[PDB]
RNA sequence: UAGCUAGUAGGUGGGGUAACGGCUCACCUAGGCGACGAUCCCUAGCUGGUCUGAGAGGAUGACCAGCCACACUGGAACUGAGACACGGUCCAGACUCCUACGGGAGGCAGCAGUGGGGAAUAUUGCACAAUGGGCGCAAGCCUGAUGCAGCCAUGCCGCGUG
RNA sequence: CCCGCAGAAGAAGCACCGGCUAACUCCGUGCCAGCAGCCGCGGUAAUACGGAGGGUGCAAGCGUUAAUCGGAAUUACUGGGCGUAAAGCGCACGCAGGCGGUUUGUUAAGUCAGAUGUGAAAUCCCCGGGCUCAACCUGGGAACUGCAUCUGAUACUGGCAA
RNA sequence: GCGGCCCCCUGGACGAAGACUGACGCUCAGGUGCGAAAGCGUGGGGAGCAAACAGGAUUAGAUACCCUGGUAGUCCACGCCGUAAACGAUGUCGACUUGGAGGUUGUGCCCUUGAGGCGUGGCUUCCGGAGCUAACGCGUUAAGUCGACCGCCUGGGGAGUACGGCCGCAAGGUUAAAACUCAAAUGAAUUGACGGGGGC
RNA sequence: CUUACCACUUUGUGAUUCAUGACUGGGGUGAAGGUAACCGUAGGGGAACCUGCGGUUGGAUCACCUCCU
């Protein structure tokens, strides 16, 4: 059966954009949106939205820059499979700081670059350039 | 049964005589790498030096003879201290010292035994296994090595 | 304030005893994959009062029998 | 596969036993040579692969490759063996150093002198 | 190598110990332990570390430092703060040795050294001047610890052979 | 350690030169042999065998062997595979186990943050100091990624409640 | 695996439309169960077929090749075996991602309905896009993009062998070596010889 | 002087092993023809091969003479 809610929003946005769709959609929750949003307040994504009352449906807005996905490569690391965790001084690094790692910290869901800044370690939730 | 190996044997008798060398060890084995061992039995000392010149010697008659069923595996041999002795002037140099002995017919029983030599004869040979001197008959057996004492 | 640790008891079959499986979890050296890892800690326990399968807490002291080193504190649930 | 099976059997690192048992992991190993025989090569190629028949002096009776020319050893002779084998014939896997103290060392060598042990020439 | 276990798992009582305790007894109970690998056989002193590797790892435990165990083999205690005691005791054994043949003596895995084994590894040195340790008020005495030397291209580093 | 003395005077070798890999000719040589870590080398011409010149490499050493790691992503945690190259059980059910939708509350176990304690010295590493340099020795630090405890934080995981 | 007709017993799938419970789920070592053919035990039974066997035809020699026989077997009952190129050579579950062609079973709508037009399901076949792949190919039924869990591989031979264990009446099965041996073995495709063929 | 303990020992009784070594399971072993390949099994039997049943497509063999940027 289903066993992950992020991993299927992550290949969704993968697979969406391998489709040049323009946007896809899945069941919302909190870590999705709290996840989803950062992608946009970081630039990844144009914007998203809930839809539906009593259902939830998570609509977000993907992006393309001279034709090209804006998001090229997306892997969530932490893994119902095994978990991980990175203290703040040893949270890494993507594409030499190109790319932006999602952070659980316990204050909240952020960017590890903020994370290290907030002196604060957390679950790596996934990667993305 | 013997592939010529007396017909052979005459045709490697005059080199290994020739050179002066000294035959003993006559044995060929067909099969994956069919292999024949030739021992000169030299007093002076079995140096491979002086094998080398016996092996050229006797590949180049042999390649005029070439043996039937039988491959250029030639092994110019040093008789090692377990040299196989088969001729009766083996054990009558091999005065007083052991051997094992198999033979073809296996039998319960059978001479299948490791012993010292104590009395040579033309087809049979006295040695000490059992605790006892006892009669082999060389006719049924078709192998046989002296043996050092060792550990 | 002192060192206590919690368990559920495997076995009260003991006179004046019982059998306490804790669980602890953790790391794992070489992959990363938290799994639990149980210790058959044998606990001194009066009244032979807990009962099998029971949720308690339990504190180390001196030694009581070959293998008894720990007593219990108090337990937490009940009622199993 | 799935870390839950590596942590119900990890990876076994593939076990890899020594090309040269007979050493004992000691660099050299004397022996007794027992008997000396050169063998031919097939039809196509007239050779004399000269090799040795040796017993360690731990029991190991094995075969050593005599390399070089002009040796006089012959049975009895207490030679010894070092790493290294022929690819050529099979069943050796060990080699003589040449200028053992039993070895006489090959003569009218006047180049690679270290492997043979002859001495720099008196000049 | 899948079962393992009867002082065995626990309890009472006594004894026992510097002290806890099946430590041991008496009894009481009939448990405890194992696929989170017991049990068994086989291998191995452990660690700081060392080597390798970009790392993770892998291999390792020579020297130096920490811990352990062992002192001909087996067994035992005695004394003492501390020993079941390397140059202490007793018994058994093997071996070596002495003998008057009746009995005795012995323990280099201290330092040298011999034999042997082996591919292979050194001097039967000097000094207690220094640091240490013992005993002693001290003086001082003792110290194959240690300080030094000898041996060896075994290694590292340096230099020359213009 | 310094000063004096005389005089180039007392002091260079091993390996390699077909490819991999830096460095080539000449005669031998006749598959005789040799050479070999391998692929391969060798006959009338052999830059691969022997010798000479010449050259490369190192150097008081240079080689060979052993041996461990590396190269080896070749047990793939980092970091492999399984249509046909090795590899999906004949199929299913199912315990143990592993994993688990969504919302709120609680918990604080995971986890994170901090603090304290500890993590022997040496070793490693940084910054030094001392041996004429260096090795070596040494000061200080870093580091010792761990463990334990206290304080925390609550996103996630877990637990508990709905 | 399943093939006349009919009855009796019963399992599973699918659709429409609700209503209902409230994460009750997924995977599965061990574990049970099923499991082509052949074979085994006991009893059957007995047409056709047919190992073996029997005979006829035919060379050192009939042998093989062919006939003509023909037993076991093939069938039934109940046991036992548990292996097959048991293969889609592709574990199970889920989600996602271009199309065209089909078959097949539902079912909504609407034409006047048959038809026909619109739909909308399940199963299934075939092309082929991106993709991936060593290539061949696969390509919404992925060998694509992901997840969860299990099984499994580690040069070739030795060898699915030996031993041991376990199962079976056996036959055997399952579990699973090493010594030693080799510098390969293998996968796909590439170009040419086959062909002496086949056609022009 | 005696009791308990217990080293060594001895007796048998076994097992586990370690060798030596007499003996035995087995990898290599000194023509008439009809030809897709295979798998499971049975029988013929030196074995192989063929046959019996059932299943699969995986429904072809072979290959040797040089360059500097
Ligand atoms: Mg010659
Ligand atoms: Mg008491
Ligand atoms: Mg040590
Ligand atoms: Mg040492
Ligand atoms: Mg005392
Ligand atoms: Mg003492
Ligand atoms: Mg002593
Ligand atoms: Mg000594
Ligand atoms: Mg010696
Ligand atoms: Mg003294
Ligand atoms: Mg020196
Ligand atoms: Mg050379
Ligand atoms: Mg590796
Ligand atoms: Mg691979
Ligand atoms: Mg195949
Ligand atoms: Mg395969
Ligand atoms: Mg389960
Ligand atoms: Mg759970
Ligand atoms: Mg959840
Ligand atoms: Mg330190
Ligand atoms: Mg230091
Ligand atoms: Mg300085
Ligand atoms: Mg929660
Ligand atoms: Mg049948
Ligand atoms: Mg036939
Ligand atoms: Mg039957
Ligand atoms: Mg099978
Ligand atoms: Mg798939
Ligand atoms: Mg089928």
């Amino acid at each position: 059966s289903m066993q992950d809610p992020i991993a299927d929003m992550l290949t969704r946005i993968r697979n969406g954009q391998a489709a040049n769709k323009a946007a896809v959609t899945m069941p919302s929750s909190k870590l999705k949106v709290a996840i989803a949003n950062v992608l946009k307040e970081e630039g990844f994504i144009e914007d998203f939205k809930v839809e539906g009352d009593t259902k939830p449906e998570l609509e977000l807005t993907l992006k393309y820059f001279q034709g090209k996905a804006v998001v090229e490569s997306i892997q969530r690391v932490s893994r119902p499979g095994l978990r991980i965790y990175k203290r703040k001084d040893e949270l890494p690094k993507v594409m030499a700081g190109l790319g932006i790692a999602v952070v659980s910290t316990s204050k909240g869901v952020m960017t590890d670059r903020a994370a290290r800044q907030a002196g604060l370690g957390g679950e790596i939730i996934c990667y993305v350039a | 049964m013997s592939t010529l190996e007396q017909k052979l044997t005459e045709m490697i008798t005059a080199p290994v005589e020739a050179l002066g060398f000294e035959l003993v060890g006559i044995e060929f084995i067909r099969g994956r790498t069919s292999t024949l061992r030739i021992y000169i039995d030299s007093e002076d000392g079995i140096n491979v030096d002086d094998c080398a010149d016996v092996s050229h010697q006797v590949s180049a008659v042999l390649d005029v003879e070439d043996p039937i069923t039988v491959a250029y595996n030639l092994e110019v041999s040093s008789p090692g201290l377990d040299r196989p002795l088969f001729t009766a002037e083996h054990y009558a140099r091999f005065v007083g010292e052991e051997v094992t002995l198999v033979l073809r017919m296996a039998v319960q029983n059978r001479r299948k035994w490791q012993g010292v030599i104590k009395a040579v004869d033309g087809e049979m040979i006295t040695v000490t296994v059992e605790g006892k001197d006892e009669v082999f008959a060389l006719s049924n057996i078709q192998k046989a090595n002296l043996v050092p004492h060792f550990a | 304030k002192i060192r206590t640790l919690q368990g559920r008891v495997v076995s009260d079959k003991m006179e004046k005893s019982i059998v306490v499986a804790i669980e602890r979890f953790v790391k794992h050296p070489i992959y990363g994959k938290f799994i639990k890892r149980t210790t058959k800690l044998h606990v001194h326990d009066e009244n032979n009062e807990c009962g099998i399968g029971d949720v308690v807490e339990i504190r180390e002291c001196r030694p009581l029998s070959k293998t008894k080193s720990w007593t219990l504190v108090r337990v937490v649930e009940k009622a199993v | 596969a799935t870390v839950n099976q590596l942590v119900r059997k990890p990876r076994a690192r593939k076990v890899a036993k020594s090309n040269v048992p007979a050493l004992e992991a000691c660099p050299q190993k004397r022996g007794v040579c027992t008997r000396v025989y050169t063998t031919t090569p097939k039809k196509p190629n007239s050779a004399l692969r000269k090799v040795c028949r040796v017993r360690l002096t731990n029991g190991f009776e094995v075969t050593s490759y005599i390399g070089g020319e002009g040796h006089n050893l012959q049975e009895h002779s207490v030679i010894l063996i070092r790493g290294g084998r022929v690819k050529d014939l099979p069943g050796v896997r060990y080699h003589t150093v040449r200028g053992a103290l039993d070895c006489s060392g090959v003569k009218d060598r006047k180049q690679a002198r270290s492997k043979y042990g002859v001495k720099r020439p008196k000049a």
